[PDB]
């Protein structure tokens, strides 16, 4: 997915 | 532009129910093939659990199963979250997410802090 992580 | 409108804080009574108004927007450039997937999260930073998932509910955490529901209309850009049978454990923050395409997803960082009282 990406962006925020986790 | 991209965004989501919802109250910042909301309070409800244990045992009762709670409805969180929510609306989202995205650039008119907009693609229309993903069927727009709405997803509500609980404790995004910590345990990050799924409250609802228009894609497939099998991804919904057992904690919220049948206790949460999406009261919205993608065609109106409505993402209202209904919480059934409130409990103190339901207190915390909720953040909405929607996906029109693979590289066109958005998450509301503001969220809505819900605190269940007596
Ligand atoms: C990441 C993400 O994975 O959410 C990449 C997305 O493409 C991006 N969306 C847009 C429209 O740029 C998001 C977005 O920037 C954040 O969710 C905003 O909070 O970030």
């Amino acid at each position: 997915g990406h962006t925020w992580g986790h | 532009t991209w965004g989501v409108s919802s109250p910042k804080n909301v309070q409800g009574l244990s045992g009762s129910c709670l409805l969180i108004p929510c609306i989202f927007s995205y650039p008119a450039d907009v693609p229309v093939s993903n069927g727009i997937t709405a997803i509500w999260y609980y404790d995004y930073s910590g345990k990050r659990q799924v409250v609802i998932h228009s894609g497939d509910p099998k991804l919904v955490d057992k904690r919220f199963r049948g206790r949460a529901e999406l009261m919205g209309n993608m065609d109106h850009k409505v993402c209202n979250l209904l919480l059934k049978d409130l409990k103190p454990e339901d207190s915390g923050t909720y953040n909405f997410r929607f996906e029109i395409s693979d590289s066109n997803r958005w998450l509301d960082v503001k969220g809505t802090t819900v605190t269940v009282t007596t």
